[PDB]
């Protein structure tokens, strides 16, 4: 006898079709922020758009957990982080020249000498 | 007078909260959701959409920041070596895991278990296993260095000696290293393993990492929850409210339901502003507490732990750090009869460092911190002046090395 | 009402008072030990990069500047223009508060 | 260089606050004075009181 | 609560003083009064320490 369900936050998320008594279910579609990456305009007038938390079909397409890129170059390097996006992922405009997105570097290796007598 | 004749080491744990959830709220769609009246009328208020999202910007760049300076405080990243001679001490409790994947240490991986419509949150910069090697690399070069690395470049050093100085930086010997390593490292292992059985075993281990996660929650969920009132118009739902009334009478009640709403977002920022400031003061005095007491070690007492500080060691954990205090505590002391200074000849000898004691018969000079009577000679007495200021004087016998 | 009573605050300062006089420092990081308290003033110099010569020969010199030093505490705690002020700005803050 | 013969103890006072004093004020008791009609006002504004 | 949090900003001002003043010897500037710090007492005093 049960018509619609509901959220814990009292929400709508399940409708049962009334001619044909199926179970449906309900989930809004996407929507987000749009941000710009940009260097300097002194620099160079050329810009990225990150498209946040949107899955990359609703709109050099790269994927990212913060959202979805368009307009940066993916490289296999990894820099000191110039421009923050989200999970690691920095961007900068470097060399001809371009927008690259990559994954920030902590630190140089390194590996101290260690024994019992040095 | 009475001295200590034995020690224990001791470990302990803090917890301290460093960063918030990064949240973020649209204005418009949280009054209005796809209204062009509703739209219309908010445009003619003003500026307060735009203050709102200038704040939430501010407070996910300020918990950015906060991580950032918490957790960044090395330069270059070190490794430890393959081998495992440590002088005895076992560090496998909280060194990385190399056979469970994520690379955590086991007691890490406990206290990651411990813990488990306009509105969208946005990811952390740094993600855990960034942090992970952070705190990997900080304990390393800890292990391997000391505090050099801290202080400038990185000099290797044995760990037995290192314990040496640590145990001369509070007053004792290192003597007393070189014959108790065993029974230190014994103490300290046995220590480190309590330490892991009784956090689990504890359920109040993480009460403050618990305790900001709900606050957040709840006050999510009571401002997605005030969306659902009337505030004395007609209806709560907008559509209905436009399709029951006229043109000329459903603007009051439009107007209703956006300074009800407009009220509750002005709230809600209010109060995570106030929260954000809290847990930046909190993120302020960690990275105080890692500066001061990983990379070095403390004077300061009960800044880092009960008891004389030795060492201690850093521990990610959810939204937070975790420290390893490693402290030095008397245990065991008897009681003797002392006296400020000696005559020998109309001379008044003073103790050069340390304290002078007998048992009853004899009179000998010892350390503070720890019982170890010496004879009393000239290496050990400086004289100044004679034996008729001083009060409370005692006779006896200095003996001549030459 | 607050959950500790003045009675109590009184209770732990004095208690911290009697340790600190009959322990130097030892009882905030392990057991108490007693010392006597010329010896434990002696480590205290000693700690500032002064010899103990200086307080085993001038003792009562010192001493007698402490108790002088304490009666004039007493004396202009008593006899000072509203130095408390910073525990009664809080008070008229609240009282303010409330009354508007 | 200059070098002290002779030394002064000296005692000196400081006073922090440690806590204000505890209050609490009746939401509903302060606006609608024992009144159902205005508690039944008030109830429509939702979660603003807890 | 904006009077509230800077009274526990003073508070915990006064306990790590408290701490680090009474139950041994500091040499931080300043921190103890003026001087070479020897040692202190402290004494109770209405919503607040001295
Ligand atoms: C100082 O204390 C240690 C314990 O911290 C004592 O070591 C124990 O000695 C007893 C008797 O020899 C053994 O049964 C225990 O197994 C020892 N404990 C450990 C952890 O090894 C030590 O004997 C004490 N020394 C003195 C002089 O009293
Ligand atoms: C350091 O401690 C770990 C345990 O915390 C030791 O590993 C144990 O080794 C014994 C003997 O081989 C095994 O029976 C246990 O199952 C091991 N425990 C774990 C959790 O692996 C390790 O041996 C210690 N280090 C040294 C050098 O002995
Ligand atoms: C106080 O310490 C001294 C120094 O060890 C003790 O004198 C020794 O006593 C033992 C007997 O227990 C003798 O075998 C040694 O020859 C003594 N040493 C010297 C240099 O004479 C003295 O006995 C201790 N006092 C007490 C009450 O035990
Ligand atoms: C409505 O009519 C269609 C046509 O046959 C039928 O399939 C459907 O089951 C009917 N609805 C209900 C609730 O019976
Ligand atoms: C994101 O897009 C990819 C590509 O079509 C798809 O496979 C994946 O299921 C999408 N994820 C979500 C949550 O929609
Ligand atoms: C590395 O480069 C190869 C080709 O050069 C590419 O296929 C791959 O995706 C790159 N990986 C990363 C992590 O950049
Ligand atoms: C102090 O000395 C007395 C007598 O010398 C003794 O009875 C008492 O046990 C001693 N105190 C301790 C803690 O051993
Ligand atoms: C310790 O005090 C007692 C009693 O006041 C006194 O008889 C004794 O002489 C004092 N000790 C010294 C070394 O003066
Ligand atoms: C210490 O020795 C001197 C040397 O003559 C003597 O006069 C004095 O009485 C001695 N002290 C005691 C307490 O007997």
């Amino acid at each position: 006898f049960q018509q619609f369900g509901r959220d814990i936050a009292d929400t709508t998320d399940a409708v049962r079709d009334p001619q044909t008594l199926e179970i449906l279910d309900i989930t809004p579609c996407s929507f987000g922020g749009v941000s710009v990456i940009t260097p300097g305009t002194n620099t160079s007038n050329q810009v990225a758009v990150l498209y946040q938390d949107v899955n990359c079909t609703e709109v050099n397409v790269f994927q990212t957990r913060a959202g979805c890129l368009i307009g940066a170059e993916h490289v296999n390097n990894s820099y000191e982080c110039d421009i923050p996006i989200g999970a690691g992922i920095c961007a900068s405009y470097q060399t001809s020249q371009s927008i690259i997105a990559y994954t920030m570097s902590l630190g140089a290796e390194n590996s101290v000498a260690y024994s019992n007598n040095s | 007078i009475a001295i200590p004749t034995n020690f224990t080491i001791s470990v302990t744990t803090e917890i301290l909260p460093v960063s918030m959830t990064k949240t973020s709220v649209d204005c418009t769609m949280y009054i209005c959701g796809d209204s062009t009246e509703c739209s219309n009328l908010l445009l003619q208020y003003g500026s307060f959409c735009t203050q709102l999202n200038r704040a939430l910007t501010g407070i996910a760049v300020e918990q950015d920041k906060n991580t950032q300076e918490v957790f960044a405080q090395v330069k270059q990243i070190y490794k430890t070596p393959p081998i495992k001679d440590f002088g005895g001490f076992n560090f496998s409790q909280i060194l990385p895991d190399p056979s469970k994947p994520s690379k955590r240490s086991p007691i890490e991986d406990l206290l990651f278990n411990k813990v488990t419509n306009g509105l969208t949150v946005l990811p952390p910069l740094l993600t855990d296993e960034m942090i992970a090697q952070y705190t990997s690399a900080l304990l390393a070069g800890t292990i391997t260095s000391g505090w050099t690395f801290g202080a400038g470049p990185a000099l290797q050093i044995p760990f037995p000696m290192q314990m040496a100085y640590r145990f001369n930086g509070i007053g004792v010997t290192q003597n007393v290293l070189y014959e108790n390593q065993k029974l230190i490292a014994n103490q300290f292992n046995s220590a480190i393993g309590k330490i892991q059985d009784s956090l689990s075993s504890t359920p109040s281990a993480l009460g403050k990492l618990q305790d900001v996660v709900n606050q957040n929650a709840q006050a999510l969920n009571t401002l997605v929850k005030q969306l659902s009132s009337n505030f004395g118009a007609i209806s709560s739902v907008l559509n209905d409210i436009l399709s029951r009334l006229d043109p000329p009478e459903a603007e009051v009640q439009i107007d209703r339901l956006i300074t009800g709403r407009l009220q509750s977002l002005q709230t809600y920022v209010t109060q995570q502003l106030i929260r954000a400031a809290e847990i930046r003061a909190s993120a302020n005095l960690a990275a105080t507490k890692m500066s001061e007491c990983v990379l070095g070690q403390s004077k300061r007492v009960d800044f880092c732990g009960k008891g004389y500080h030795l060492m201690s060691f850093p521990q990610s954990a959810p939204h937070g750090v975790v420290f390893l205090h490693v402290t030095y505590v008397p245990a065991q002391e008897k009681n003797f009869t002392t006296a400020p200074a000696i005559c020998h000849d109309g001379k008044a000898h003073f103790p050069r460092e340390g304290v002078f004691v007998s048992n009853g018969t004899h009179w000998f000079v010892t350390q503070r911190n720890f019982y170890e009577p010496q004879i009393i000679t000239t290496d050990n007495t400086f004289v100044s002046g004679n034996c008729d200021v001083v009060i409370g004087i005692v006779n006896n016998t200095v003996y001549d090395p030459l």
